[PDB]
């Protein structure tokens, strides 16, 4: 095992005279996946700019000036390659998966997109109504509105509070211009990363990129990367009620440290302890995760998930459960009790497993090419370089009990949480109560 | 008629100072817990 890790090939990295960082992991696999990952999200938008990046995503594929829609689509389909992508609050990306016999072709396709989207005044107007619709579909997914609302209130009044898709007004009116304005402002080499994994050999990649990414920086701005305005967390709640729904959704959380910070490992290990449930499990005997056990014994919920979603300089460490109108309270009671237990009286027997369960994730985090690429893409972009499983190992292979406590309690104990809840939530006690559910009557 | 007198008053003093100090504290405390409501904000959003 340790050897298996030790024998895992290093991930080549190198920046251009441009600013783009080109990294990759050579394997053998006849297939592979390459793509660019941008240092851009909704976080970077304005009150009037917000949604661009997304409006933009829906056009990124519909063709370039160098080769219109009918073609781009035809050329990719024709080579059996897959082009897909996404955009969060601080992180966007476009990736392709082909037979590593096409690094050069893929690489070119990529560039041609992150640099020359047609932005056909005629296509735009179409996607405009496609989103407004797609948006009204994202809506009934109470599992997502809830998180949005969480962020909303959690980081109320700041860039983070804005949802990645954006208001209908913005989408109804963004101009062919604004989109261009968003592209030419954030899609710059210094903030972008060209990553890959497969049978591809670094050099052929570099050159190929160094060839199609012919960007040139004049001034110093171009060459530099602007740091964002800090986001203020706020212990608060938001309740979107409607007994009209089948069941309720709840999400509570404290502020997170941020990528850079190490503790995100100990903290990542703690969540592995409370883990997650889901009525399709087979386990009233689930190892620890009493929250799950209890959830089963007393029928506390349909499911729940522990999460340490983080950003550049902040984040959200919390949990979210889906439950029936009548078991909302106990569930919250029992869970919120686990955080305390977590940081007030944890045990080695627990952390031991915690670790293992993580390591197994940590590894399956890299199952395939597309996913690996995702790490290189991210890692660089958010951490600075790449963290080898061999490393993550140690980092989280030396977390003892006392370590979990010290930290969890450092981030959870007597902190003013941020809760959000849509659906039939009459039974969810007031803030004050969930608040004083943040300190154990030790 | 009331030998207490002096004792009863020195006592009255001490009580007055406690009321003085105790009520404002619990007042601030009462005000503190409540704020979550006094400040609260409703909104009605029918999907129309
Ligand atoms: C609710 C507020 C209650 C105030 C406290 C009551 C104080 C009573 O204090 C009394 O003061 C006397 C005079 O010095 C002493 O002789 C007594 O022993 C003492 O008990």
């Amino acid at each position: 095992y340790a050897q298996a890790l030790q024998s895992v090939p290093e991930t080549q990295v190198s920046q251009l005279d441009n600013g783009v960082r080109v990294a990759s992991e050579q394997s053998s696999q006849p297939t592979c996946t390459v793509g660019v990952w941008i240092d851009a999200g909704s976080r970077y938008e304005s009150e009037k700019n917000n949604g661009a990046g997304y409006f933009l995503e829906h056009l990124a594929f519909k063709g370039t000036k160098n080769r219109p829609q009918n073609a781009l689509e035809k050329e990719v389909e024709s080579m059996g390659a897959h082009l897909n992508a996404y955009s969060s609050r601080e992180h966007t990306a476009y990736y392709i998966k082909a037979l590593s016999k096409d690094v050069p072709k893929a690489v070119e396709l990529l560039a041609d997109i992150v640099q020359n989207c047609s932005l056909e005044d005629s296509q735009i107007e179409k996607e405009r109504d496609v989103i407004v619709r797609e948006l009204q579909e994202n809506d009934t997914s109470m599992r997502e509105v809830v998180f949005n609302y969480l962020h909303a209130t959690a980081f109320q009044g700041t860039g983070l509070a804005q949802s990645v898709e954006g208001p209908s007004e913005n989408i109804r009116k963004l101009s062919r211009a604004d989109l261009t304005e968003y592209l030419s402002t954030h899609y710059t080499a210094p903030r972008m990363v060209l990553a890959a994994a497969g049978g591809v050999e670094h050099q052929q990649l570099l050159e190929l990129a160094q060839k199609h990414f012919g960007g040139v920086p004049f001034t110093y701005d171009d060459d530099a990367v602007p740091t964002l305005s800090k986001c203020r967390f706020t212990g608060s709640q938001i309740r979107h009620r409607e007994d009209g729904l089948p069941l309720a959704h709840v999400a509570i959380a404290v502020e997170g440290p941020g990528w850079a910070h190490p503790d995100l490992v100990a903290l990542q290990v703690a969540n592995a302890i409370i883990g997650h449930y889901d009525r399709t499990y087979g386990g009233g005997l689930h190892s620890s995760s009493p929250l799950a056990s209890i959830a089963v014994t007393n029928k506390l919920c349909q499911s729940f998930q522990t999460f340490s979603i983080c950003y550049s300089e902040t984040g959200l460490f919390g949990f979210y459960f889906v439950c029936d109108r009548m078991s909302i309270d106990d569930m919250m009671f029992v869970l919120q009790g686990q955080w305390m237990r977590l940081c007030t009286s944890i045990s080695e027997s627990e952390v031991l497993r915690g670790k293992n369960f993580l390591r197994n994730a940590l590894v399956s985090h890299l199952d395939g090419t597309t996913p690996v690429c995702e790490d290189i893409g991210r890692e660089l972009l958010t951490y600075g370089r790449r963290i080898p499983l061999e490393e993550w190992e140690e980092r989280l292979a030396e977390v003892d009990a006392r370590m979990v406590r010290e930290v969890c309690s450092k981030y959870i104990y007597d902190q003013c949480p941020a809760v959000a809840g849509p659906g039939p939530i009459e039974q969810l006690p007031d803030y004050n109560r969930i608040r004083s559910g943040m300190f154990w009557l030790r | 008629a009331e030998p207490e007198h002096d004792h009863r008053k020195r006592m009255g003093l001490k009580m007055l100072l406690m009321m003085g100090l105790l009520v404002p504290l619990v007042y601030y405390m009462k005000r503190h817990k409540w704020s979550v409501l006094k400040s609260r904000k409703l909104a009605y959003r029918p999907p129309k």
